């Protein structure tokens, strides 16, 4: 209508919930293709190498 | 012995073992046999083995 116009919207998980280091607190799960701090990096730098 | 294995991505050796014979006696395959006499300078004598 002339004064009103629809939108649909779709929730974004990703900003609205993982904001902050809530992810870290995730226990024994699968983990892929993480950045890794420079203790750990340093540590596992021949696994990567 | 299954085949339910995944690789490793990192192996570095970590124990060597060695182990040796240190004496070497000196062997000697001769045709001619040294127990009969040898000839002399000019004169030469040999009786196989």
């Amino acid at each position: 209508n002339d004064h009103v116009t629809r939108m649909y919207l779709v929730i974004d998980t990703v900003m609205t919930y993982t904001q902050g280091n809530v992810l870290s607190t995730v226990q024994n799960a699968f983990v892929e293709r993480q950045h890794l701090p420079r203790d750990v990096y340093n540590y596992l730098l021949p696994s990567l190498r | 012995n299954n085949d339910d294995v995944i690789k490793a991505s990192n192996k570095y050796y970590l124990n060597n073992y060695l182990e040796q014979f240190g004496g070497n006696l000196v062997l000697f395959q001769s045709s001619a046999d040294l127990s009969k006499k040898f000839g002399t300078k000019k004169e030469p004598n040999l009786e196989s083995s």
